[PDB]
RNA sequence: GGAAUACUGCCAGCUGGGACUGAGGACUGCGACGUAAGUCAAGGAUGCUGGCAUAAUGGUUAUAUGCCGCCCGUCUUGAAACACGGACCAAGGAGUCUAACGUCUAUGCGAGUGUUUGGGUGUAAAACCCAUACGCGUAAUGAAAGUGAACGUAGGUUGGGGCCUCGCAAGAGGUGCACAAUCGACCGAUCCUGAUGUCUUCGGAUGGAUUUGAGUAAGAGCAUAGCUGUUGGGACCCGAAAG
RNA sequence: AAAUAUGUAAGAAGUCCUUGUUACUUAAUUGAACGUGGACAUUUGAAUGAAGAGCUUUUAGUGGGCCAUUUUUGGUAAGC
RNA sequence: GCCCUGAAAAUGGAUGGCGCUCAAGCGUGUUACCUAUACUCUACCGUCAGGGUUGAUAUGAUGCCCUGACGAGUAGGCAGG
């Protein structure tokens, strides 16, 4: 026999028992999709100027 | 059936297992026969050593 | 242990805010105002009875 | 069947507006994006590569990278009962500096600006945005004006 | 114990745990791995990934431990020689009173490289090392006897 | 042991001594502050006609609500309105201070509320009456002085009327203020609701939406 | 009624004593809850919760976790609590002296420990040199070490581990694991 | 022109009648009035008088009186239903045991762990003891041949409890295990690079890459037990038409 | 071309000055990213609230719905 | 505007009933009064939270003590008995 189809009665209620939160948040972002030369570049600056504070301790 | 993040199991019941169930009840008492023939051969083997 | 209320009872009405006693005794719970004889203006009364 | 391409519902969403199609002028190519920006986005269907899909009409965002002819851009998108982060590769015709990060930024520069000359003064700043406030007392006069009195109005057929 | 349980906690409680609308009947969605590839496919992607289907080569009758061939890394290795024996080999630090250890009769069957061992000479007999395993063991005075 | 108690003791004794002696400076300043301004107000409109003029007065800093709605069937905008201004019961009642921020608030909750502008009078009472402070959550009754001081006293405020000034010239630390102070429990009006039905506005019949400086009979029969 | 924003009759989702019923343990705790209690010193709160973990969040902390924490600037001379149990590892050699506070010690742990002329107290020995839990240094174990925590996520692209009960190919590496077979993961 | 009054609001102005309550049980608090000694309505009731004995009163019960109350169980959006089962009562009557497991918890030992196939021994199916192995764990990765985990205080950055120093504090610096995020290094797979060599076709050093692994990066595991959950089993109990 | 709804922002993960790293990029020590060092904490950057925030694991039931105001489609209509 | 006509269905009946005509009807206004498991104050039970406390000192330390808030419930979860 026929049924209803669809509904979005009761789903914000449902999806507002525990939820919404907001999107987690940090310095230091994934670098997912970032352009792959200049990452390349960007290990190399960092590899230097790393170095270069450990040559200011002696 | 299948569900929830469970690993797969083959637990192979699937065949009068009931029918061939060896429960060692007599672990113990079997024991005592094991020891008991021993004694007693150890006897007529004179003093030969088993 | 049970909550009193300044509003009567004076006791708790003088533990908190001890000025009561003061305030009463000069009244000025009355107190009379000045006095002034500043009238209205002719356009306010005008426009006040106006159509 | 039931129809749910990827530009869908968007008869109005991409035209153009009105006396406005044509050549996308030179402005748009010459503003440059950096990373940490927050863009608008906002699609031109005349420029068909590059396009936002239809949801991220009208969201703002952030650029997560900068590539030879577009912004990669952080949206934060609900799905169900949580946002899920999302990254967009947006051509720059597409997208457009947040006016409102301007005003921030301006107003940054303002309030260390304002804070300096408090410093060089020993006195208080006061530098948090109030809200617009009651009103306070006024005497309006009646020189010149003496109150119209005004009545409401009979009923009367124009027709 | 049945006494803990919570069935017991259940009597008087209609239909046990199992509910009015849904019931408990006797095997919904079929017995055992029923309908893998089809309605109990959701949850064979994600949770079991790469159950279906061949991958690789067969290999008829093999038998296990043709490939017996345990491993011990640097990164112990003193401990195949006696705890109160190893002192004395420490400090003596003698190319010429060097320990021997037979890793085959401790039941190995590959040294390998992982972590540091102390610049102390070891006479190490086994069947295969790795590469970096035996680089270390040399730079620390010792050597490799291969054996079988 | 037996010495050093007469210390402390006879120290705190005229410690508080002093204390009071405050209070019954600032008490007595704040009334010449309320009486001055009043009468200010009221030459101020005499003057104004006196020249053919209008003294029309300075907007209402501050408002009291009580929600007189339940709690079944409402919206899910002006229920979150109503709890951000700790209304979540009927007939509990805070002070608002007025600005437009909170005044687009007022206006979405309207229908369920009864609100206005408090009087020295009213708050006077319903601060001593039924005033309750905020203490690691726990409703603290406000019964001696000592304990308005010993949270609201960084802000000034040792008294219990100097947490009522505060409040009706809201000023300075009116926040802190204020949200120390625990929502008021009024009854139901005795003497009635003066109407027949209360969900209409005042404007049309009765309660709910302001009804400005006539809140005060109101609050004072709930109280 | 009450228009409640909040859940109520809720729990503080937090042990409050251990489940545990190691009458000495008990003991220890009864202490610590008086020291935690009738001073300051951060530390005694801190040690007096971490008495109430469950096995789990109490990994151990092995030996040479400890020497490695022992080679931090000025901490030398610090003694290590460690609310928990400690254990021994093979792959230190050199290892310093110092007195070590912890609930059990392995068979080998305070051997090592000692024979560098190194103390083993007890947590309520550790309670009288220091009160207010002075010059120490508080260690815990790796948690997520676990091997029960490498298959939480397990889900598509989270790069988890399936819950199987034996490994090879023919056991889950085909559909699903790779390109040539339908898709991957 | 000078008043009154209404209406409205204020008083820490003064008072009459009626109702419900009296929690707490030494003292500690904030006050009040007193010139004082002291007094008090100030962190919860005392005082005075009287009534009751085969009784005053209270509990149960029956009945009457006022108001109110459809039959439970069940499936259902909806049952008191003109939906079903149930005339009545007693006894019986339905989530179990098992093999293999997931999470969590207790316990033992811990880089190991599991005495119980078996042997020893016994106050005899118990308890006490043990040699070799074996299982799982301590190495991963490839279909495989195979190869196999430190550039570095086992790396850098950012939070980080605790501890250390300065301080009377407020604070400031130092170190920062667990845990989180992120950049890098190591191991195997893949694709490049292809030195020193050799028997010319073997050999694969070195350095790499938006690829990649259920890995490394000062181990956590093994075992006994319990609740809950998973799969095979008669599988909560009763039930086909059939074969 | 509304109303109602709807995205983002309102700072220590900030602002400023100095000058470090790199194989990216620039005609270019030019930029770009990431840093060292220095300075700036009363309101440190609107309101109101906060009954604490954050986080993991695991499992039950459920997976026939229906009603009212308003918006609204099919139908003459319907307790459709 | 109110009232009248337009206005026909099957057991005998329904402004809820009685009955009501300057209403006990229709429109509007003013006060007073009645009354929910709701609101205000207090006792008691429980649940949850915060705090004090075996310092040498008889009988529960999973205890004693002080304080605040809260309490609907099928299917279902856990807990104490
Ligand atoms: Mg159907
Ligand atoms: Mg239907
Ligand atoms: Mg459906
Ligand atoms: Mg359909
Ligand atoms: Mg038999
Ligand atoms: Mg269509
Ligand atoms: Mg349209
Ligand atoms: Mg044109
Ligand atoms: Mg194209
Ligand atoms: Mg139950
Ligand atoms: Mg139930
Ligand atoms: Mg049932
Ligand atoms: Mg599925
Ligand atoms: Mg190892
Ligand atoms: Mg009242
Ligand atoms: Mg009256
Ligand atoms: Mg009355
Ligand atoms: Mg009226
Ligand atoms: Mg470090
Ligand atoms: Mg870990
Ligand atoms: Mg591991
Ligand atoms: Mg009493
Ligand atoms: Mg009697
Ligand atoms: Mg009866
Ligand atoms: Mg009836
Ligand atoms: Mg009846
Ligand atoms: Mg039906
Ligand atoms: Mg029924
Ligand atoms: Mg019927
Ligand atoms: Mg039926
Ligand atoms: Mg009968
Ligand atoms: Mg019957
Ligand atoms: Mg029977
Ligand atoms: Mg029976
Ligand atoms: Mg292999
Ligand atoms: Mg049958
Ligand atoms: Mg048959
Ligand atoms: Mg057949
Ligand atoms: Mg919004
Ligand atoms: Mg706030
Ligand atoms: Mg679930
Ligand atoms: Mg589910
Ligand atoms: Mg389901
Ligand atoms: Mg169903
Ligand atoms: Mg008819
Ligand atoms: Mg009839
Ligand atoms: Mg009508
Ligand atoms: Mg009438
Ligand atoms: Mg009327
Ligand atoms: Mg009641
Ligand atoms: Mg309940």
């Amino acid at each position: 026999a026929k049924s209803k189809n669809h509904t979005a009665h009761n789903q914000t209620r449902k999806a507002h028992r525990n939820g919404i939160k907001k999107p987690k948040t940090y310095k230091y972002p994934s670098l997912k999709g970032v352009d792959p030369k200049f990452r390349r570049n960007h290990k190399h600056a960092l590899h230097g100027t790393a170095k270069a504070l450990a040559a200011a301790k002696k | 059936a299948i569900s929830k993040n469970l690993p797969i199991l083959k637990n192979h019941f699937r065949k009068h297992w009931q029918e061939r169930v060896k429960v060692h009840f007599d672990q113990a008492g079997k024991k005592v026969s094991r020891r008991n023939a021993r004694a007693t051969r150890a006897a007529k083997i004179a003093p030969r050593p088993l | 242990v049970l909550k009193k209320n300044p509003l009567k009872n004076k006791q708790v009405l003088l533990r908190l805010n001890p000025y009561a006693k003061v305030f009463a005794a000069e009244k000025l719970g009355s107190k009379k105002a000045e006095k002034t004889g500043t009238k209205p203006a002719a356009v306010f009364t005008e426009t006040l009875k106006h159509d | 069947g039931k129809s749910h391409g990827y530009r869908s519902r968007t008869r109005y969403m991409f035209q153009r507006d009105f006396r406005k199609h044509g050549a996308v002028h030179l402005s748009t190519y010459l503003k440059v994006y950096k990373v940490g920006d927050i863009v608008d986005i906002k699609a031109n269907g005349s420029i068909q590569k590059g396009m936002p899909h239809k949801f991220y009409q009208g969201k703002t965002g952030v650029v997560y990278n900068v590539t030879k002819s577009s912004v990669g851009v952080i949206i934060n998108k609900m799905v169900g009962n949580r946002y899920l982060e999302k990254r967009l590769n947006l051509r720059v015709e597409h997208i457009k500096h947040s006016k409102c990060r301007q005003e921030f930024l301006e107003r940054v520069k303002a309030n260390a600006a304002k804070r300096a000359e408090a410093k060089a003064q020993g006195v208080a700043v006061q530098l948090k945005r109030q809200p617009a406030q009651p009103r306070e007392s006024r005497i309006v006069s009646t020189e010149g004006n003496v109150p119209q009195t005004l009545a409401p109005v009979p009923y009367e057929t124009f027709i | 114990p049945s006494r803990f349980t919570k069935t017991r906690k259940h009597r008087g409680h209609v239909s046990a745990g199992k509910g009015r609308i849904g019931k408990h009947r006797k095997h919904p969605g079929g017995r055992g791995m029923a309908g893998g590839q089809h309605h109990h496919r959701i949850n064979m992607d994600k949770y079991h990934p790469g159950y279906f289907g061949k991958v690789g080569m067969r290999y008829f009758h093999k038998q296990q431990a043709h490939f017996w061939k345990p491993v011990l890394n640097l990164d112990k290795l003193w401990t195949l020689i006696p705890e109160d024996k190893r002192d004395q080999y420490l400090k003596s630090a003698s190319k010429e009173t060097a320990p021997v250890i037979d890793t085959l009769a401790a039941g190995y069957g590959k040294i390998l490289g992982k972590g540091r061992i102390p610049n102390v000479p070891v006479i190490v007999k086994a069947r295969f090392v790795s590469k970096l395993a035996e680089e270390k063991i040399r730079a620390a005075g010792g050597v490799v006897e291969l054996i079988a | 042991t037996a010495e050093q108690v007469a210390a402390e003791r006879a120290a705190r004794k005229a410690a508080n001594k002093e204390k009071r002696a405050i209070i019954l400076e600032r008490n007595a300043a704040y009334q010449k502050e309320y009486e001055t301004a009043e009468r200010n107000i009221i030459q101020a409109k005499r003057d104004a006609k006196a020249a053919g003029s209008y003294y029309v007065e300075a907007q209402h800093k501050l408002v009291f609500v009580v929600r007189i709605k339940g709690i079944n069937k409402i919206p899910p905008k002006p229920r979150k309105v109503l709890q951000l201004l700790r209304l979540t019961r009927i007939n509990s009642g805070t002070f608002v201070k007025v600005t437009k921020a909170t005044l687009e608030l007022l206006k979405l909750i309207e229908p369920y509320v009864a609100y206005g502008y408090p009087s020295y009078s009213t708050i006077r009472q319903l601060v001593y009456k039924r005033g309750f402070g905020k203490i690691n959550k726990q409703r603290v009754p406000l019964s001696d002085n000592a304990i308005i001081e010993a949270n609201l006293g960084k802000y000034g405020i040792l008294s219990i009327d100097d947490l009522i000034h505060e409040i009706i010239t809201v000023g300075p630390h009116f926040k802190q203020a204020n949200n120390f102070l625990w929502p008021f429990k009024l009854s139901n009006p005795s003497g009635g609701w003066g109407v027949p039905r209360k969900f209409k506005h005042f404007i049309q019949g009765g309660s709910f939406g302001n009804r400005e400086e006539f809140i005060n009979k109101l609050v004072k029969s709930m109280n | 009624g009450i228009d409640h924003t909040s859940k109520q009759h809720k729990r503080s989702g937090h042990r409050t004593a251990p489940k545990s019923d190691n009458v000495y343990l008990k003991l220890l705790v009864k202490l610590y809850t008086f020291l935690a209690r009738r001073t300051d010193a951060p530390f005694n709160k801190v040690v007096l919760k971490a008495l109430f973990l469950s096995k789990i969040n109490r990994p151990p902390v092995s030996v040479s976790r400890i020497a490695r924490a022992l080679k931090q600037e000025g901490a030398a001379n610090k003694t290590v609590v460690v609310v928990g149990t400690v254990t021994d590892d093979a792959r230190i050699f050199e290892f310093p002296k110092t007195t070590v506070a912890a609930l059990r010690f392995t068979a080998g742990a305070r051997a090592k420990i000692v024979k560098a002329g190194g103390e083993c107290i007890t947590l309520d020995q550790l309670a009288v040199r220091a009160p207010k839990g002075q010059n120490t240094l508080i260690l815990r174990g790796p948690r997520n070490s676990r091997e029960a925590v490498r298959h939480f996520g397990m889900g598509p692209h989270k790069g988890k581990a399936p819950r199987i009960l034996s490994t090879g190919r023919k056991f889950e590496r085909a559909r699903g694991r790779r390109r040539s077979k339908g898709f991957k993961v």
